[PDB]
């Protein structure tokens, strides 16, 4: 009968909110975005700093 | 060193809208923050490409490795047995290492260590200065690379920097004279990071890149131990010949079984 | 909250085009930066340093470690890497690119090839990306990419 | 009687580390043994013996 | 798979830490010297971690039954050498898994 | 079996059922042979007899 079915677990077909029943969702929700860290920088006082 | 963005007009109403992003500080940030890096981790391939090789001439036991400070090798480790009474020889050697730099510069003896993650764990996990064979958790120094890479003070002495993409457990020391001259590499910025933009007509799509100039330069008794200078008029950039494996304000020793 | 979700990754790539296959990222907290992409490796390529390939003082040359990243190696003694054997089945699978490597990292140990960098010469610097009538020198760009990852709840 | 009950198990991007590129710009989060199997980067196991 | 290429100590098994293993355990002759020597392998794990991962060194630990209590009958800190009663950790499972704070 | 769990041939894993299949479940939209898994319990006793 009326069955909300599911997605089949494809990366497309979640993306997209396509199912195998009747309703069809909008959208996976947004659960925010992760960035890469900035790698530290090994000081200049282990040298000369004379400017030119 | 240069670098050019040229990002689009589509992407930035779009990535505006959809994310919240700016995608004009990004790539800015991102070309700001690449060329420091390069240069950060120019400065440091220098140091660790002019060191000598540590532990021969005067810092070696009769033999042991000549090279090498092997954690299982009975000679190197003072005949130590258990663990808290063997990470304590690896302070004396260290130590044996400042005073041979300090003879050959005659400016002072070394005072920054640049090591790999486990031989700056090793010092961490261990009771350093006068005291009974112990050993436990690094709690001392910051061994962690994300938070910042400054291990600490060792001893009081030693300033420990950490090497991030170290290929081999090895540490380097180095001494720094309180005048900016006595280094044994001089690092010299011409011009800072100016910025430049344009727009090409037949697309109006914005282009954006960077320009910087620098320059690098080493001590002239960077070869302490030959007693005349090459030419006379001689290039203080570095090559094969007045740094590799000669400079003297730089030891360098890898460090096996740990 | 929802049947599904979404999780965005942002990543910034070396080199023109960022969905371009064989990109690398560019902040890797493994791989190490590429210290020679806005200098001296903006000017001229360099010969990747591979299995049986006979160095020669002064040359430098490229390889891409698989847990430390891009490295610049200026060898100074004459040797082929290839020493010992080729390949052939010297451990256990250890696939060719751990044995490259740590024949490279056994040259290093023993004061061969040394980890070098440098920037660009001011006579290329100055006409970069065309000028004065110069050609095919175009600099080195930087780009962004974003991906998405989903999950779909079960029961 | 009976009992039901949803959930969703993810992993985090970047947990590959050694990859530096996803596959298809459009990935399966859930884990999977091509995705995740002794490659997340954030858990390492070791083993004891001789207790 | 821990316990492998820059946490491995060259000779070992490549994944284990062995107690009759004078090498994993650094010539360690008695339980208040051998048990430290497990604190170390620990901690050059969580390390590693934070290179692999480029945003902290690990802060939390699954472990077996029996080798909580070991790290419980040992000197935590940094002394000289101590074992005996399993007392600043609980070992008990009924009570909660939760171990406790390790250092 | 101990051996080979060590050499990382054969891992724990646990996963849960998909939604499709979660909503047919012995009957519903017509679906057969698909059971659910049930729980019960039984109680003992013991005897003791008291000696002098």
């Amino acid at each position: 009968a009326e069955i909300g079915g599911d997605h089949g677990y494809n990366a497309t077909n979640i993306a997209a909110g396509q199912t195998s029943g009747a309703v069809t969702q909008i959208g996976p929700a947004v659960m925010g975005m992760v960035r890469r860290a900035i790698p530290n920088l090994i000081a200049f006082d282990i040298c000369g700093v004379q400017p030119m | 060193r240069q670098l050019k963005a040229a990002y689009s007009i589509e992407l930035a109403q779009d990535l505006r809208a959809v994310h919240g992003m700016d995608a004009d500080a990004e790539l800015s940030g991102i070309l700001a923050t690449e060329i420091m890096l390069e240069i950060n981790r120019e400065v440091v391939d220098w140091i660790n490409y002019s060191a000598q090789v540590g532990k021969s001439g005067m810092t070696l036991t009769p033999g042991s490795k000549a090279g090498v400070f092997d954690f299982q090798d009975p000679i190197d480790i003072r005949g130590a047995r258990w663990a808290g009474e063997s990470f304590k020889a690896l302070l004396f050697q260290i130590d044996k290492e400042a005073v041979e730099i300090a003879r050959q510069t005659g400016r002072g003896e070394g005072n920054f260590i640049i090591a790999s993650r486990n031989v700056v764990n090793v010092l961490a996990s261990v009771d350093t200065g006068i005291s009974y064979a112990a050993q436990g958790l690094a709690t001392g120094f910051s061994t962690d690379t994300t938070k910042s890479v400054f291990a600490g003070v060792l001893g009081g002495k030693y300033r420990v920097y950490i090497d991030q993409y170290a290929k081999q457990d090895y540490f380097t020391v180095g001494y720094k004279g309180p005048n900016e001259m006595d280094a044994g590499i001089y690092y010299a910025p011409y011009v800072a990071l100016t910025p430049l933009r344009g727009s090409d007509p037949k697309n109006f799509q914005p282009v954006m890149g960077f320009k910087t100039r620098y320059g690098i330069g080493i001590n002239p008794f960077a070869e302490s131990a030959a007693q005349a200078p090459a030419s006379r008029i001689q290039s203080g950039m570095p090559s094969i010949l007045n740094s590799l494996g000669k400079n003297a304000y730089f030891r360098r020793v890898y460090v096996k079984g740990i | 909250n929802s049947p599904t979700g979404q999780v965005f990754a942002l990543r910034a790539v070396y080199g023109k085009d960022p969905v371009a296959a064989g990109a690398k990222e560019a902040f890797h907290p493994m791989y190490g930066p590429d210290a020679m992409f806005s200098g001296q490796g903006a000017a001229k390529k360099f010969p990747a340093l591979a299995a049986s390939t006979q160095t020669t003082v002064g040359d430098i040359y490229t390889h891409f470690f698989q847990e430390t990243g891009t490295v610049y190696l200026q060898a100074s003694v004459q040797v082929t890497i290839d020493a010992g054997d080729e390949d052939e089945d010297e451990d256990e699978d250890a696939t060719d690119a751990a044995k490259l490597d740590a024949e490279i990292k056994k040259q290093m140990e023993a004061g061969a090839l040394v980890e070098i960098a440098e920037g660009m010469a001011t006579s290329i610097a100055e006409l970069q990306e065309g000028f004065n009538g110069s050609t095919d020198n175009p600099w080195n760009e930087m780009g962004f990419r974003i991906d998405k990852q989903v999950i779909e709840a079960k029961s």
